[PDB]
């Protein structure tokens, strides 16, 4: 899981942000941090220098009012992915805006500020007679053929065998 | 050349392209047989044609079945050269080990793919409704399961199953039809229930409220224009037939229903992550598209849970694919190569490497 951000999230302490572009975990440049395009969804990592030495992680998904829906999922998943290349021990929190916890919202001194646009997605009769009906049913007999166009499944197997050696 | 993702429930395969916002197919899982068909032309045929679901309550039961569907899926209805595409499949809550290990040893050995994974359907569903928490009810044709999900993992020892599902609900849509004196039971028929079902059917807020607004105005009441020109009155039995689902027990079912069911999840799991699951409710699968069935579930947990919990039932209307889009997003994130399963692993460890990469 070799990633290239992978291998920068959570070395140092201090404040990583991400942006999802299009199916991608890309750096937002650090000028940057603190405004966030209301149609994306982003990653944020806080790390803290435990008094044992230890790195104490926060791993947040913040998701745009207007962000699609591959991006809220990317966003979740890569949170999911990078707790796991942690050893687990992050904590994950789902920021939606307009909701966000203190804890988020403390990580911006000057202020988070909101802001409309971003990254386009990744994606791309009377009473009922039943005989008047059943006739129907039952009047589509020499109608249909098969299909034509196909491959019929004859048990080939192409792949190389993996012998339980 | 890109990847692919199947997601096979018990009474449709969805099947497409990762990257993609829907499966580019979608198609009955049956196998007839008077040769063989599949799929469309099979569910064409069926009065001619002994069916057979290889797909039994989410598990895979036939295995011969299986592989012609996957076939099918791949040459017939998505077109590809499985060889050239790294696939990923679906599978349920709890799948035994050994379907499997049988799933990897085919895709790879029948099918050659260069690469495979298989996901947990309630956990892509979660995944597609951008949350890594929360307990997902997945209710398919044939089964219907609550899952608890916490950080992206689901706990295996709180995940709860009912044996009831959409399949249920059109058997029981169709005797009530006879009850009320419209006699479909015969297979030509059948879709007709089903479509009566997934159309003019609705959950309601109170049960016995609608049942009294029912035979006390006829306000309630539709009608269905049938193939053949006919036109027949629908009563109270639109919520009737799902209102099963929060009372097994119109089809006999001593089992509990759905929002009990959640509930029993719910306290099945540890006390710090009640409260994120309350919250976070997923419903996920063709037998959760009812029209009121959120409001509904939400009333029913309201009820059930203590006074200051925040609950939510999530709902979200393309929820029929939520299974096979969170696969498509899994599958085409930039981290995601390395998580595949390929052909040089697979053939030096055997379909055993299945437990160990994907779960
Ligand atoms: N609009 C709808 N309203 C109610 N039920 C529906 C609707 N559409 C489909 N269903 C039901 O949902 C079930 C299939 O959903 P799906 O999740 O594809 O099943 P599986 O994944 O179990 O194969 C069927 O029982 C079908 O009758
Ligand atoms: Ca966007
Ligand atoms: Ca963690
Ligand atoms: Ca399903």
């Amino acid at each position: 899981v070799e990633h290239p951000e992978f291998l920068k999230a959570g070395k140092e302490p201090g404040l990583q942000i991400w942006r999802v572009e299009k199916f991608d975990l890309v750096p937002v440049p650090t000028n940057l941090y603190g405004d966030f395009f209301t149609g994306d969804a982003y990653v944020i990592l806080k790390t803290v220098q435990l008094r044992n030495g230890n790195l104490q992680y926060d791993l947040h998904y913040w998701l745009g009012n207007e962000c699609s829906q591959d991006e809220s999922g990317a966003a979740a998943i890569f949170t999911v992915q990078l707790d796991d290349y942690l050893n687990g021990r992050a904590v994950q929190h789902r920021e939606v805006q307009g909701f966000e916890s203190a804890t988020f919202l403390g990580y911006f001194k000057s202020g988070l500020k909101y802001k409309k646009g971003g990254v386009a997605s990744g994606f791309g009769t009377g009473p009922f007679k039943r005989e008047e009906l059943l006739d129907h049913l039952e009047k589509q007999a020499k109608e249909f053929k098969d299909r034509e166009d196909l491959v019929p499944y004859t048990g080939e197997k192409r792949g190389k065998v993996w012998v339980p050696k | 050349t890109t990847a692919l993702v199947c997601d096979n429930g018990s009474g449709l395969v969805k099947a497409g392209f990762a990257g993609d916002d829907a499966p580019r197919a979608v198609f009955p899982s049956i196998v007839g047989r008077p040769d063989s068909y599949v799929g469309d032309e099979a569910q064409s045929k069926r009065g001619i044609l002994t069916l057979k679901y290889p797909i039994e309550h989410g598990i895979i039961t036939n295995w011969d079945d299986m592989e012609k569907i996957w076939h099918h899926t791949f040459y017939n209805e998505l077109r590809v050269a499985p060889e050239e595409h790294p696939t990923l499949l679906t599978e349920a809550p709890l799948n035994p080990k050994a379907n499997r290990e049988k799933m990897t040893q085919i895709m790879f050995e029948t099918f050659n793919v260069p690469a495979m994974y298989v996901a947990i359907q309630a956990v892509l569903s979660l995944y597609a409704s951008g949350r890594t928490t929360g307990i997902v009810l997945d209710s398919g044709d044939g089964v219907t399961h609550n899952v608890p999900i916490y950080e992206g993992y689901a706990l295996p020892h709180a995940i709860m199953r009912l044996d009831l599902a959409g399949r249920d609900l059109t058997d029981y849509l169709m005797k009530i039809l006879t009850e009320r004196g419209y006699s479909f039971v015969t297979t030509a028929e059948r879709e007709i229930v089903r479509d009566i079902k997934e159309k003019l059917c609705y959950v309601a807020l109170d049960f016995e409220n609608e049942m009294a607004t029912a035979a006390s105005s006829s306000s309630l009441e539709k009608s269905y224009e049938l193939p053949d020109g006919q036109v027949i009155t629908i009563g109270n039995e639109r919520f009737r037939c799902p209102e099963t689902l929060f009372q097994p027990s119109f089809i006999g079912m001593e089992s509990a229903g759905i929002h009990e069911t959640t509930y029993n999840s719910i306290m099945k799991c540890d006390i710090d992550i009640r409260k994120d699951l309350y919250a976070n409710n997923v419903m996920s699968g063709g037998t959760t598209m009812y029209p009121g069935i959120a409001d509904r579930m939400q009333k029913e947990i309201t009820a059930l849970a203590p006074s200051t919990m925040k609950i939510k039932i999530i709902a979200p209307p393309e929820r029929k694919y939520s299974v096979w889009i969170g696969g498509s997003i899994l599958a085409s994130l930039s981290t995601f190569q390395q998580m595949w399963i390929t052909k040089q692993e697979y053939d030096e460890a055997g379909p055993s490497i299945v437990h160990r990469k994907c779960f």
